[PDB]
RNA sequence: CCGCCGUUAGUUGCCAGCGGUUCGGCCGGGCACUCUAACGGGACUGCCCGCGAAAGCGGGAGGAAGGAGGGGACGACGUCUGGUCAGCAUGGCCCUUACGGCCUGGGCGACACACGUGCUACAAUGCCCACUACAAAGCGAUGCCACCCGGCAACGGGGAGCUAAUCGCAAAAAGGUGGGCCCAGUUCGGAUUGGGGUCUGCAACCCGACCCCAUGAAGCCGGAAUCGCUAGUAAUCGCGGAUCAGCCAUGC
C-alpha cells in the first residue's frame, strides 16, 4: 500500500512516494510531462518503471528537491528504483548490473585557491 | 519619402531603422512613435505621406539633431579649452577625460600604438 | 614615521572616513580582519601558537 | 513553556553538557524535548603563511560555532533550584529565554 | 554632485563677503584649492595653491560654477 | 599514457534509440554544457531528415558514418632530424570518434540558417558520399596513400 | 568535506494519514518522512572463474560504495647564503632643536611605449521582450536592511522584521513556453564623448560607483609562439563573503 522510496543525486534529495495504481506521476506539484518539459532525462528517470515495465502498475506522488532540475530528475530515478525494492526484493536482484543502485561522486567541487576553476590556473607566461 | 539630412532607411521595421540614426536612440524613437501615432511593427514599403510629414513635425519642430548637436558639443569643448581646465588640457594633449589608465591603454582616442623603442628590457628573465 | 600613524587614528580624528583598523600586536591596518583587529601574519601567529578558543585548522 | 539557546565551541564538551541539560532536566523537570540541533554556524576566514609578500601560500580557517536548542514543558521548583546552581563550561556559553 | 545645496568653503566666505563689500585688492590668495567655483566673488585672481606653490588664475564669466584644483596644474611634464 | 594504456569509457545509451553513435554525436554538438539544446537540434534534425526520405534515421546516419570511418591516419616521426608522416591504420574507436567530430566540422562550415538544417543537409550529403566531412575523410585517405612510402617507416 | 544504512531528537518540516482550510501546511495534529546533528557502522580483493615463482593482472557474484571511493590537512634530512627589519620581533649601522610631531595642498591615478594576467564581444549551438521553473553558500539588532508612498532608477521618504533552522540580505542564472531579429558592424557589441542626476561621504578638480537623454569606437574570431586541463573536469552559471564610510572588485 505504501511503497516509499528514497533517491539522492547531486545536491538534491528525492522523497519518492510510490503508491499502487496507474504508473502515472505528479511530481512536487506539476505533471511529469509538464514539470519536466525540457529535459528528456525525465522519462529516463522513469527507467525503473520501464525496467520491469511497471509504468502502469504503481502510481506515484513525488517530493524531490534541491540542486538543479536534472540532478533532481536522476535522483527521482534512483527513488523509483528504490521504491519497488523495499516492497519486492525480487526486483533489486535483477537490476544490479544494470547500474541502478550504484551512485556518484559529483558536485561543482570546492574551489581552489591557486586556480580559477580548480583545473583552470592563471595562464602561464614564462617570460 | 524623406525626413531630414537626406535620411531614408527603406524596407524595415520603422522605429528600429530610425534608431540606426544620429542624435536619437530607442528612447526618443519610441517617444515620438507613441506621441504621434504609427505602430512599430509596420514595415515602410506600405506607408503614407501624412504621418511621415507630421512625424517630421515632432522631429525638428521640437528638439535638435545633426547640424546642431555636433555644433553644441563643439562650443562646449571650445569652452573646455578656453581657460584650459585639466579636461581641455588633456583634450589637447591627446588623451581621454576620465584620467584613469593611459599608462598602457588609451588607444581609443589617439591611433595605433607606435612603439618608441621599448626603452630596452632589463634582465626580467 | 610609524609611531604617528598608530596614535593618529587612536584618539579619534574628525570624519568617519579616516578610521583604519589595527593589529594591536604588531602594528598594521592592511588586510586586518576588523572582526578582531588582527593583521594576516599576526592573526596567523596568535592562531598558530594555540592561544585561541574554537580556532580550527580547517580539514574540510 | 521554556526556551533555551546554547552557543558552544568544542563539540565533545558541549554535547555532553547539552546532554547533561536534557538528561538531568528529564529528572528535575518533566519531559525535555531533546536537543533539536541547529546547524554549526561558522565564521569563515582566510589568510597566508609567509610574510615575504607573494600571491601564493595560503590556508583557510573556520570559527566553528556550535548551536544547540532546548524546549521544556511546565517547569518545577527543583528544576529552577539545582539547574541554576551548577554549570561547568570552562569555555562554552549558554543563553536562555522564557517566551 | 550633491543632491541639494552645493559644497564650497567658508574661510573664503568670510574673506569674500568683506571683499565684495568693498572690492579691495587683487590678492585673493587661497591655500585651499578644493572648493567649487562660486561666481559671488566678481572673479578676482584666485592665487590658489598648486600642490607645490601658490599659482594664480582669474575667474571671469563662462565658468558657471565648477571645482577648483583642476585649474592649478600641479602636474609637471607634458605629454 | 605511459604506464597506462588508459581505458575505454561508456557513451550515454541514447534515450530515444538506445545507441552509442547517437550520444557520441549529441555530445559533439553539445556545447558549453547544455547537452539538450544541441541534442534537441539533432533530434529535430532527425525528424526533418526522416521526413525528407523513405527510411529510418539510424539507417541514413550509419550510411553516412560508413561514408566516413577513416581507416588510415598520418602522425609524426623522428629521423635524427627530419620529419616523417606515419600513415597508420587506426583503431576504429578514433575512426568513428573523429568521424562524428569531422561530421561536426562539415556542419561548422555549412552556411545554413538554423542548426537543424546544417546537421540534416550534412547527414544527407554524407550518406550519399556528397558530404563535406566524407569528402574530407577520403582526402585524408589521399594523405595516407600519398606517403605510402612512409607506410614502411613507422614509429 | 561529501555517498548509503542505523541508534539517538523534532515550532526545519509534514495530509505521508485526518481535521479546520481564506483549497497558500495557512492553522489545529503529528514528527514517520526532509533536513539538522551527537555518535557509530559499513567493505577487506574477504570470496568466486582463470593466469602467474610472487607482486598482482583480466572476468563475475555480492552489495550505498569498490580492490588508494571523489578531496583535504600534513610537505622530510637539507638546498637554492631566494627573500621579508617597511606586517612583527630583533642585532648591527644612521637621523636628532630632526630621516621625527603637526597639518593643508598635490603626489603613488601622471605617459610616446614592451609585456603578463583579467574582463567584455566580433553572433544565428545567438541577442531583445514578456513568461516561468530548479541551487548551495553564507553576512546581519556600533548591523542586515525588507513592505508600502515616490520616481526611469540609482536612491530617497514612512520605515517592517531579524540577537535570527523560525525575519532579512534575496532577486539565481543558464534553461524552457509564446513572439521578434536575419548573417548585414549588423536592435552583434559595448569602449569613447557630450549633457541630466541620485547615493555614500566634510567633500567625488587632478581622483568614485551607479539610474538616464545623446554617440554608438575598435573590432566579421586573430602572426611568430605560449598557456591550462582525464570528468561533474574544460566550458559554461550565478551568487554570498572578506578588507571596506562609500568606493575603480572584472581582482581574490
Amino acid at each position: 500500500e505504501q511503497y516509499y522510496g528514497t533517491g539522492r543525486r547531486k545536491e538534491a534529495v528525492a522523497r519518492v512516494f510510490l503508491r499502487p495504481g496507474n504508473g502515472k506521476v505528479t511530481v512536487n506539484g506539476q505533471d511529469f510531462n509538464e514539470y519536466f518539459q525540457g529535459l528528456v532525462r525525465a522519462v529516463a528517470a522513469l527507467e525503473p518503471l520501464r525496467a520491469v515495465d511497471a509504468l502502469g502498475h504503481f502510481d506515484a506522488y513525488i517530493t524531490v528537491r534541491g540542486g538543479g532540475k536534472s540532478g533532481q530528475i536522476d535522483a527521482i530515478k534512483l527513488g523509483i528504483a528504490r521504491a519497488l525494492v523495499q516492497y519486492n526484493p525480487d526486483y533489486r536482484a535483477k537490476l544490479k548490473p544494470l547500474g541502478f543502485l550504484t551512485r556518484d561522486a559529483r558536485v561543482v567541487e570546492r574551489k581552489k585557491y591557486g586556480k580559477h576553476k580548480a583545473r583552470r590556473a592563471p595562464q602561464y607566461s614564462k617570460r | 519619402a524623406r525626413i531630414a539630412g537626406v535620411e531614408i532607411p527603406r524596407n524595415k521595421r520603422v522605429d528600429v531603422a530610425l534608431t540606426y540614426i544620429y542624435g536619437i536612440g530607442k528612447a526618443r524613437a519610441k517617444e515620438a512613435l507613441e506621441k504621434t501615432g504609427i505602430n512599430p511593427a509596420t514595415r515602410v514599403k506600405d506607408l503614407t505621406e501624412a504621418e511621415v510629414v507630421r512625424l517630421r513635425e515632432y522631429v525638428e519642430n521640437t528638439w535638435k539633431l545633426e547640424g546642431e548637436l555636433r555644433a553644441e558639443v563643439a562650443a562646449n569643448i571650445k569652452r573646455l579649452m578656453d581657460i584650459g581646465c585639466y579636461r581641455g588640457l588633456r583634450h589637447r594633449r591627446g588623451l581621454p577625460v576620465r584620467g584613469q589608465r593611459t599608462r598602457t591603454n588609451a588607444r581609443t582616442r589617439k591611433g595605433p600604438r607606435k612603439t618608441v623603442a621599448g626603452k630596452k628590457k632589463a634582465p626580467r628573465k | 614615521a610609524r609611531k604617528a600613524l598608530i596614535e593618529k587614528a587612536k584618539r579619534t580624528p574628525k570624519f568617519k572616513v579616516r578610521a583604519y583598523t589595527r593589529c594591536v600586536r604588531c602594528g598594521r591596518a592592511r588586510s586586518v580582519y576588523r572582526f578582531f583587529g588582527l593583521c594576516r601574519i599576526c592573526l596567523r601567529e596568535l592562531a598558530h601558537k594555540g592561544q585561541l578558543p574554537g580556532v580550527r585548522k580547517a580539514s574540510w | 513553556k521554556i526556551r533555551i539557546k546554547l552557543r558552544g565551541f568544542d563539540h565533545k564538551t558541549l554535547d555532553a553538557s547539552a546532554q547533561k541539560i536534557v538528561e538531568a532536566a528529564r529528572r528535575s523537570g518533566a519531559q525535555v524535548s531533546g536537543p533539536i540541533p541547529l546547524p554549526t554556524r561558522v565564521r569563515r576566514f582566510t589568510v597566508i603563511r609567509g610574510p615575504f609578500k607573494h600571491k601564493d601560500s595560503r590556508e583557510h580557517f573556520e570559527l566553528r560555532t556550535h548551536n544547540r536548542l532546548v524546549d521544556i514543558i511546565n517547569p518545577n521548583r527543583k528544576t529552577i533550584e539545582q539547574l541554576m546552581t551548577l554549570d561547568l563550561p570552562t569555555g562554552v556559553e549558554i543563553e536562555i529565554k522564557t517566551v | 554632485s550633491l543632491k541639494k545645496g552645493v559644497f564650497v568653503d567658508d574661510h573664503l566666505l568670510e574673506k569674500v563677503l568683506e571683499l565684495n563689500a568693498k572690492g579691495e585688492k587683487r590678492l585673493i590668495k587661497t591655500w585651499s584649492r578644493r572648493s567649487t567655483i562660486v561666481p559671488e566673488m566678481v572673479g578676482h585672481t584666485i592665487a590658489v595653491y598648486n600642490g607645490k606653490q601658490h599659482v594664480p588664475v582669474y575667474i571671469t564669466e563662462n565658468m558657471v560654477g565648477h571645482k577648483l584644483g583642476e585649474f592649478a596644474p600641479t602636474r609637471t611634464y607634458r605629454g | 599514457a605511459r604506464r597506462r594504456r588508459a581505458e575505454v569509457r561508456q557513451l550515454q545509451p541514447d534515450l530515444v534509440y538506445g545507441d552509442v553513435l547517437v550520444t557520441a554525436f549529441i555530445n559533439k554538438i553539445m556545447r558549453d554544457g547544455k547537452k539538450n539544446l544541441a541534442a534537441r537540434i539533432f533530434y529535430d534534425a532527425c525528424k526533418i531528415i526522416q521526413e525528407k526520405t523513405g527510411q529510418e534515421p539510424l539507417k541514413v546516419f550509419k550510411q553516412a558514418v560508413e561514408n566516413v570511418k577513416p581507416r588510415m591516419e598520418v602522425r609524426s616521426r623522428r629521423v635524427g632530424g627530419a620529419n616523417y608522416q606515419v600513415p597508420m591504420e587506426v583503431s576504429p574507436r578514433r575512426q568513428q570518434s573523429l568521424a562524428l567530430r569531422w561530421l561536426v566540422q562539415a556542419a561548422n562550415q555549412r552556411p545554413e540558417r538554423r542548426a537543424a538544417v546544417r546537421i540534416a543537409h550534412e547527414l544527407m550529403d554524407a550518406a550519399e558520399g556528397k558530404g563535406g566531412a566524407v569528402k574530407k575523410k577520403e582526402d585524408v585517405e589521399r594523405m595516407a596513400e600519398a606517403n605510402r612510402a612512409y607506410a614502411h617507416y613507422r614509429w
